[PDB]
RNA sequence: GGACUCAGUAAUAUGCUUUGGAAACGAAGCUUACAAAAUGGAGUCC
């Protein structure tokens, strides 16, 4: 079966539906607490089957979704794993392309972690978690991440 | 379609000895061995990290390597998302964009 | 908004190919990043 953070988990790698939910409900919180700070997190899991056009559209909506009156910083969490990371990268990179052309600025934070699927085999199935915002300083506790 | 040119790489002499490029064809352990050798040799070159680059088909495997060094070999790694311009001919040279990853592994 | 199909060379997870040796054990190599899935891939079902 599948292992995360050295711990066995009830997961089927072949199911993106199942694995993306686990990422959202377990992995992302394991890295970022939205409770103690002024951030508004929008989640966006990506599979290899996702349409680029429709997904960039969604991210454009998600990035401009939080209330402008309450002084909330709009943060979108784009995340994927293994065979699905490719399509994520495309969606992510095109989205930023369509953002900087208005002479606006995007800021991103990336974290890499993995699933361990299992003489004993031990294969690394990678996990990419990207945070995007129009605010340069985010109140989230993302020290382990990579600024870009 | 007729032929596809590789990416332009504006690298200096010192970068050439600190950067690895992962191919779709590259086997896993072959890539491990090569990164290891670069980690030991980067001391002489005078850089903190070994840059590991991959795009398209190779993305997953490139990142899987970054997972090995980060976890099983306790290395501090930065991860960047990249866009790469690539020229094709189908006659006329046309531009095409492919997405990839820069993976810096610190010594 | 949900659930999916489509790329057969990571064909080989400290391995693998070629190579030397009876064997012990050696040798060479497997980086100059992509899959018409980035003109914002192509389709299906609810
Ligand atoms: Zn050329
Ligand atoms: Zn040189
Ligand atoms: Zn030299």
């Amino acid at each position: 079966g599948v292992y995360y953070n050295e711990i066995s988990r009830d997961l089927d790698i072949s199911s993106s539906t199942q694995c993306l939910r686990f990422l959202k409900e377990t992995v992302i919180p394991s890295l970022a607490n939205n409770g103690n700070n002024s951030t508004s997190i929008q989640y966006h899991g990506i599979s290899k089957n996702d349409n680029i056009k429709k997904s960039v559209n969604k991210l454009d909506k998600q990035i401009n979704m939080a209330d402008r009156s309450l002084g909330l910083q709009q943060v979108v969490c784009i995340f994927s794993y293994g065979p699905h990371i490719q399509k994520m990268l495309s969606i992510l990179e095109i989205f930023k392309k369509g953002y900087i052309k208005n002479n606006k600025k995007i800021y991103q934070w990336n974290k890499l972690t993995s699933f361990d699927i299992k003489q004993e085999e031990r294969l690394k199935v990678p996990i990419l978690v990207t945070m995007v915002s129009d605010s340069e300083i985010i109140d989230l506790n993302l020290h382990s991440f990579t600024k870009q | 379609r007729v032929t596809k040119h590789p990416s332009l790489k504006t690298l200096t002499h010192k970068q050439i000895h600190t950067t690895i490029f992962v191919k779709s064809t590259t086997p896993y352990v072959s890539a491990l061995k090569r990164i290891n050798k670069f980690l030991d040799s980067v001391h002489k070159q005078g850089s903190s990290y070994v840059a590991v680059l991959g795009m398209g088909k190779a993305v997953e495997k490139t990142l899987a390597l970054g997972c090995h060094f980060q976890d099983q070999k306790n290395k501090k790694i930065e991860v960047y998302t990249k866009t790469i311009e690539v020229l094709d001919e189908v006659i006329q040279l046309k531009k095409r964009a492919v997405s990839g990853v820069e993976l810096r592994i610190y010594v």
